């Protein structure tokens, strides 16, 4: 088979810079009859991929004129010249030359834009929750850059371990900006065995971490 | 207008059979190849086979061969996938895929939306939905379900700016859970309601968030 070897796996860039991601393939992509069998493709985050670049350097249809491919046997290059936000995404090589056809790995498009800070909710858990015996608090990162960030849950001051799990989302398409949730699940016996829960965060866009907290059963 | 519409999500149990659609129109079905591609979770892109429905000519991924059969039924203009027995390693997202023309196979263009393959033992479970109560924040937190996906839409699709659906978290319990927010303002608090299906154990919940 052949391989297909995309450069970088991961490109920052700002909105209005050029980009432009390599492909190199392990064998000859050009046809007896002159066109190389390489296409080009975006695949935005909860989306099927979406068609760029088709045998080698034809633009498809409805593809904005700032994306290009040039390139023949077996080094291609996809070209942005302006990027945009809404460029966020995976973008994918394939040959067309050799059955079984093959993909590049992907390329991980990262937007760059200004420090930002999240703003912090924290979440008690709801009364119909607490009748199930389980204890879940959330807390909330809205809106932040850059992806790094800490969450750190204090119960009574106690450091917490081992019982938090987190989620991100992906580059929003227009802010470029991120969103985290954190969530702490506890017996509801342990829950009602302690008054302050807290969320402490810290992050690049905070001069000091930023605690958001309530007492269990007072509001 | 081109569309390669797939069916929808399915849970099967290991040693089951399957087959999966792709409903095509909007174009000549007969002289277009259909190709199928394997998509396992945050990874790449890997090639199945396709087939030219005009005779049913094949093409496979050796990798694939045997394990997996490619059809068509022209009266629907429809492709199938189908495997003769899913093993747990065949959870994925699965894609049809069509070349930008006619004829002889160049790569691929158009893409269907894809269709989600669990292969698991366990019965399916369906969530339950709490509020997370209240610029402000709120939203729902969609707890202990199984198999994915799960989704969630607000004011029935009306609300959209400032919603953020999380990735579901697989729970140490093995069950998945995910949270829903948006950011509205302070002032409104408006009624803020999150309509939740999960289609696999027709569980279906509009719960209205209230501070
Ligand atoms: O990011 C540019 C983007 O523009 C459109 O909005 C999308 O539909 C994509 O097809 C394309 O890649």
């Amino acid at each position: 088979d052949i391989v297909m070897t995309q450069s970088p796996l991961s490109l920052p860039v700002t909105p209005g810079e050029p980009a432009s991601i390599s492909c190199k393939s392990s064998h000859s992509l050009l046809h007896s009859n002159g066109n190389n069998y390489l296409n080009w493709f975006l695949q935005k985050p909860g989306r099927s991929p979406q068609l760029l670049i088709y045998l080698g350097s034809s633009r498809a249809s409805g593809v904005p004129d700032r994306f290009s491919g040039s390139g023949s046997g077996t080094d291609f290059t996809l070209k942005i010249s302006r990027v945009e936000a809404e460029d966020v995404g995976s973008y994918y090589c394939m040959q067309a030359i050799h059955i079984p056809s093959t993909f590049g790995q992907g390329t991980k498009v990262q937007i760059t834009r200004t420090v930002a800070a999240p703003s912090v909710f924290i979440f008690p858990p709801s009364d119909e929750q607490l009748k199930s015996g389980t204890a879940s608090v959330v807390c909330l990162l809205n809106n932040f850059y850059p992806r790094e960030a800490k969450v750190q849950w204090k119960v009574d001051n106690a450091l917490q371990s081992g019982n938090s799990q987190e989620s991100v989302t992906e580059q929003d398409s227009k802010d470029s900006t991120y969103s985290l949730s954190s969530t702490l699940t506890l017996s509801k016996a342990d829950y009602e065995k302690h008054k302050v829960y807290a969320c402490e965060v810290t992050h690049q866009g905070l001069s000091s971490p930023v605690t958001k907290s309530f007492n269990r059963g007072e509001c | 207008e081109v569309q390669l519409v797939q069916s929808g999500a399915e849970v099967k149990k290991p040693g089951e059979s399957l087959k999966i659609s792709c409903k095509t129109s909007g174009y000549s079905f007969t002289n277009h190849w259909i190709a199928w591609v394997r998509q396992m979770p945050g990874a790449g892109l890997e090639w199945m086979g396709m087939i030219y429905p005009h005779d049913s000519d094949t093409r496979y991924n050796p990798s694939f061969q045997g394990l997996v059969t490619i059809s068509v039924d022209k009266s629907i203009t429809t492709a199938y996938l189908q495997w003769r027995s899913l093993k747990a390693s065949d959870t994925a997202m699965y894609y049809c895929a069509r070349p930008p023309f006619s004829g002889s196979y160049e790569g691929l263009d158009y893409w269907g939306q894809g269709t989600l393959v669990t292969v698991s033992s366990a019965s399916t479970k369906g969530p339950s939905v709490f509020p997370l109560a209240p610029t402000a924040a709120l939203g729902c937190l969609v707890k202990d379900y199984f198999p994915e996906p799960v989704t969630v839409s607000w004011n029935s699709g009306a609300l959209t700016s400032g919603v953020h659906t999380f990735p579901a978290v697989l729970q140490s319990s093995g069950l998945y859970s995910l949270s829903s927010v948006v950011t509205v303002p302070s002032s409104s608090l408006q009624t803020y309601i999150c309509n939740v299906n999960h289609k696999p154990s027709n569980t279906k919940v509009d719960k209205k968030v209230e501070p």
